[PDB]
RNA sequence: AGAGACCGAUAGCGCACAAGUAGAGUGAUCGAAAGAUGAAAAGCACUUUGAAAAGAGGGUUAAAUAGCACGUGAAAUUGUUGAAAGGGAAGCGCUUGUGACCAGACUUGCGCCCGGCGGAUCAUCCGGUGUUCUCACCGGUGCACUCCGCCGGGCUCAGGCCA
RNA sequence: CCGGGACCGAGGACCGCGCUCUGCAAGGAUGCUGGCGUAAUGGUCACCAGCGACCCGUCUUGAAACACGGACCAAGGAGUCAAGGUUUUGCGCGAGUGUUUGGGUGUAAAACCCGCACGCGUAAUGAAAGUGAACGUAGGUGAGAGCUUCGGCGCAUCAUCGA
RNA sequence: AGACUAAUCGAACCAUCUAGUAGCUGGUUACCGCCGAAGUUUCCCUCAGGAUAGCAGUGUCGACCUUCAGUUUUAUGAGGU
RNA sequence: GUCCCACCCAUACCCCGCCCUCAGGGUAGAAACGAUGCCCUGAGGAGUAGGCGGCCGUGGAGGUCAGUGACGAAGCCUAGG
């Protein structure tokens, strides 16, 4: 929308907002990145530390899939059951049955442990586990399986 | 040729907007208040008994 | 529920097909609109309980808002028609403006829109004729 | 009919307000404009120049927007618009649209007539 | 002359809300009313609350609710001028009396799954008009991504505008003394 | 072939017209201007002055204030008529004076009393209907001192401008 | 304590403070009287008179300048659009969010409906192999709106010592 | 003789790349209201130009903490005109 | 050269009227309100480069005035309001 915008309010006064003895010419200071060392050092290095330089080794021919292993933590994890079973559990009428908990399914590789974790006995498969969350899943009276 | 021609808007804003508008069908000033010729009408939610 | 007056009247504040709106002020061409202005007030078609007053062949007709079927509009208005007398209706008008507590604060308007009819629908006296003050002079040849 | 009673109306002006330099170009309107210039003397205020307009010359808010008899304006257009004024004959006067007819004109006429809102311009 | 330093100087805070929400409206003109003709300063504060822009007013959720629900409060009612947001961590939710601005659909559902009660702003002014036996409540203000990059400079440990992240893309010069100096 | 929140004859393709035309250059190439009388030509028979072109009459049309220099016909610039000023510039601002021209307001309203005249029922009451369910309307009843208009007289009140 | 003169009259039922207290000069002008009711008062335009008044736009410390552009009139004539960022305002949903690459349907370039994947967010840190967030009612201390049984509890945020 | 090569020669003419780039001249269109500057610090093949800090506006939030001051007094230090 | 009376006038100072900006208050068992309204009280007003707010005009699109018009729409002229 044009009919609300500064450059309506301009009309009628000279030079539109650009000043008179600084007259807006076509591309002072130079294109782009231009000077990063020699007139904008002082904007290079007040902000953006660290533009210049090489580190680190080099890889040819990335391939991402290799990289793939989302995390899910512990305190999360009753949250994976649906609603209604899940709350058939906490409060605490089945005393005799244990879930099993297939992470794959649920799209995710390694449980990490953050949280709390409530008494219940659980069962869970996982492609890995840190050493905090099998010690954590091992006091609520569960275990871990490794399922690749 | 290659402006901005269509806009993009939320379907969920969409359904609460046509929803809007069905309420405010139902309010009988309103109608009055935009125009209409409704001084010899029954009832503001008119239905007819299938004769169509 | 959602819908009140209160609310409608934010819907309609700031335009309706009713608005006649220009320079030096602004107006309102409602049926239940006394003194043809513009405000919560005196918005006939917004409140749950209003007047309204339209001019008959020989007298008055008084129009007001039955509340309990605002949503059947075919019968919706209580109409009375005073062609009796001059004060009989402004009796009648007033009574029935401040007397159960319908709308007590229009009673000085119903009345005088009243009286404006009344005194719209007498016969108008001859205006007499006009004179000349610097033409006098071309048209004395 | 006579309007209701009011203080004194005052101007605090009457002169137009012409445009700088208008009365020796045929190219500019004597429409105001604000000077711009870098060293305009009427931008600068110096003695004995046009003067600029101010909000200061503004007119008191019981007398705006009222003609010398007393009323104000009101632009009407057929007859079912002058019933509009039946509340205002003591505030508000009728006028007439250019563009109606003069068959309408005299509907109108007849009507205000009745209703005892003063036709600024009837004579027709 | 009257040689002053200032003049002509306007207020520093909203008088208004900018929204045209009418509900909005209306709660604004009962909250006024209620402010001028009561003393209570619990009125004077909710009124000021209903002008501030989305920003400034920060989701509060089931956690924090519970969280300020112990040490003698578990009888008080919580007033929250803002959205009320479920908390997936939470396992057990407590019984409460929550007046909140909105509510989202499970929130309300857990709430009355618990057995409380959701309330309204208008409600809340029908059944405590003076605010008494209540606690008011806000959002972390700070919790937000703009506000990571704010102030940024060397020795500030803020958050500098990259499109990525990895080993190409800053560190290098300047933040090593292996290549440079560091900040 | 179908369409548009596009342009509307200095715009839109260079081209709404006998336009890649007229025209320029040895040549490769460059390249314009120009739409609209009226519904229908009904496009002025004939007389007179004049060598002619033209003019004055007289004709057609709703209109010739539409006559093939044709719808509407602005400004720069010019002619006639009317008014005024001018001892090496003119124009402009504040405030009176003289001359020309002009918009408003005003022309009464209200009430009361006395008399005249025409009237047509006022309060009341009961039957029906609506309603804010307690106020209204309608149907009949009234009977001169009620109500309702017209005229003449009187009285009070207020209403233009300058002092 | 007594004279003389000038300019001004905002407000529009009562309420207040007071006094010399059947009232008043005390929170803002009323009373009496005259001429005229039209060019009389008032307004516009032209001219003479008193005082004032250097040509605009622009660069510049400095422009009326012996600094530059401008004979006159009409039409045209200059901060836009796309992709990608960023902060702020309004709106929807909310630990999730985004229908429109595509399919179904249709009064057909509109409107309505559907889902697998995918993007951003929910976890960081190292060059990398890799590892991966609770001693405590998710901590202690000093300020903090608000609430409170009056003892105290203490949001947001700021500072500081710890995990 | 840097002479002549279609009025063109210290490198002819026509179309295209091409709306070639410019730290350099010129221009940049209605009204009212409120606030209101700088020619100085540091770096640059920098000195007719930029980035950086300063001066300015707008949008706010937390107080209403009572907080502060281009100032005076009292006590107590430094200086080499 | 020194001393002493009276008097003249700035957009400066004092009192009054009006406009705007800013700031502080009052207005619902609603006989109520362009609540973006109305009423009461106080102070202030210069400004290039520049910032923000409010309003006025031009070509088109949706809705609405059951809008004007050959008994004359649009346009143009006009020391007439
Ligand atoms: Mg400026
Ligand atoms: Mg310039
Ligand atoms: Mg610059
Ligand atoms: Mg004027
Ligand atoms: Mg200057
Ligand atoms: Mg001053
Ligand atoms: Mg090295
Ligand atoms: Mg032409
Ligand atoms: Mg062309
Ligand atoms: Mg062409
Ligand atoms: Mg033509
Ligand atoms: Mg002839
Ligand atoms: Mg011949
Ligand atoms: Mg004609
Ligand atoms: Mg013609
Ligand atoms: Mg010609
Ligand atoms: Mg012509
Ligand atoms: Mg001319
Ligand atoms: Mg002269
Ligand atoms: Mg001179
Ligand atoms: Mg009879
Ligand atoms: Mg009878
Ligand atoms: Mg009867
Ligand atoms: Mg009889
Ligand atoms: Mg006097
Ligand atoms: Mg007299
Ligand atoms: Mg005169
Ligand atoms: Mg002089
Ligand atoms: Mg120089
Ligand atoms: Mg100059
Ligand atoms: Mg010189
Ligand atoms: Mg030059
Ligand atoms: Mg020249
Ligand atoms: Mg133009
Ligand atoms: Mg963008
Ligand atoms: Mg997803
Ligand atoms: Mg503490
Ligand atoms: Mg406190
Ligand atoms: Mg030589
Ligand atoms: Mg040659
Ligand atoms: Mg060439
Ligand atoms: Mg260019
Ligand atoms: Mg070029
Ligand atoms: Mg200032
Ligand atoms: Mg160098
Ligand atoms: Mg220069
Ligand atoms: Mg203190
Ligand atoms: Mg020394
Ligand atoms: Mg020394
Ligand atoms: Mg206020
Ligand atoms: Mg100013
Ligand atoms: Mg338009
Ligand atoms: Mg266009
Ligand atoms: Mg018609
Ligand atoms: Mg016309």
């Amino acid at each position: 929308p044009t009919r609300f915008s500064k450059t309506r309010k301009h009309r009628g006064h000279v030079s539109a907002g650009k000043g008179r003895v600084g007259k807006h010419r076509k591309h002072p200071g130079g294109r782009g990145m231009a000077g990063g060392q020699h007139h904008h050092r002082t904007n290079l290095d007040k902000y953006h530390p660290g533009y210049f330089g090489k580190v680190g080794m080099r890889h040819f021919h990335l391939l991402r899939n290799h990289y793939w292993r989302p995390s899910i933590n512990i305190d999360k994890l009753w949250s994976l059951v649906p609603s209604d079973v899940r709350e058939q559990y906490l409060s605490g009428q089945k005393k005799d049955t244990a879930p099993v908990i297939d992470l794959l399914s649920h799209g995710y590789a390694k449980l990490l442990g953050k949280g709390r974790l409530p008494e219940i006995p659980v069962v869970v498969r996982a492609r890995y586990v840190s050493a905090e969350a099998e010690r954590k899943v091992k006091e609520a009276g569960g275990v871990v399986e490794l399922v690749a | 040729i290659w402006r901005k021609w269509h806009v993009k808007i939320n379907q969920g804003q969409k359904r609460f907007a046509t929803a809007s508008a069905l309420a405010a069908s139902a309010v009988a000033p309103l109608l009055m208040a935009r125009g209409h010729q409704v001084s010899t009408v029954p009832e503001v939610p008119l239905v007819v008994d299938s004769a169509a | 529920s959602n819908v009140s007056a209160d609310l409608i009247w934010e819907v309609s504040r700031n335009y309706n097909s009713f608005l006649v709106k220009q320079r030096t002020g602004t107006f309102s061409r409602d049926a239940l609109n006394l003194t043809n202005q513009h405000s919560r007030k005196h918005a006939g078609f917004v409140n749950d309980k209003a007047l309204g007053i339209v001019p008959a062949e020989k007298g008055v007709k008084v129009i007001a808002k039955k509340v309990k079927a605002a949503n059947k509009p075919a019968s919706s208005l209580y109409t009375v028609t005073y062609k009796s007398t001059a004060r009989k209706a402004y009796k009648a008008i007033a009574s029935q403006a401040a007397k159960h507590g319908y709308r007590a604060d229009l009673r000085q308007a119903a009345v005088a829109r009243a009286s404006a009819i009344l005194r719209s629908q007498r016969p108008v006296k001859p205006e007499p004729p006009k004179k000349l003050r610097g033409a006098a002079a071309r048209r004395a040849a | 009919v006579a309007a209701k009673k009011h203080v004194p109306i005052v101007k605090k002006r009457t002169k137009r307000f012409m445009r700088h330099q208008s009365d020796r170009f045929k190219c500019l309107d004597s429409a105001w404009r604000k000077p711009k210039g870098i060293d305009n003397r009427v931008r600068r205020r110096f003695k004995g120049n046009l003067a600029m307009p101010s909000i200061g010359y503004g007119s008191n808010k019981k007398t705006k927007h009222m003609m010398p008899s007393g009323h104000k304006a009101f632009l009407v257009h057929n007859v079912k618009d002058v019933e509009l004024l039946l509340m205002h004959n003591r505030t508000y006067a009728a006028e007439i649209a250019h563009n109606v007819s003069s068959r309408k004109r005299i509907d109108i006429i007849t009507r205000a007539k009745q209703l005892g809102v003063k036709v600024t311009n009837a004579k027709a | 002359g009257i040689d002053l330093r200032w003049k002509h100087v306007r207020s520093s805070h909203r008088k208004a809300p900018k929204s045209d929400n009418v509900y909005l409206k209306l709660l604004v003109k009962l909250y006024r009313f209620l402010a001028r003709r009561t003393e209570a300063p619990f009125n004077k504060v909710v009124l000021r609350r209903l002008f501030m822009s989305r920003i400034n007013r920060p989701p509060v959720s089931l956690s924090r609710i519970a969280r300020n629900l112990k040490n003698g409060n578990e009888k008080k009612t919580v007033v929250v001028v803002a959205t009320v947001t479920d908390d997936n961590r939470l396992l057990q939710v407590p019984k409460m009396e929550v007046a909140a601005l909105r509510f989202t659909a499970k929130a309300r559902a857990r709430i009355e799954a618990a057995g409380g009660r959701t309330l309204t702003l208008d409600q809340l002014a029908l059944e405590k008009p003076t605010g008494a036996n209540t606690l008011l409540l806000r959002g972390p203000k700070n919790a937000r991504e703009a506000v990571k990059h704010f102030g940024f400079g060397p020795h500030k440990h803020k958050k500098p505008y990259v499109r990525s992240k990895g080993r190409k893309f800053e560190r290098a010069r300047g933040r090593r003394r292996s290549r440079g100096f560091k900040v």
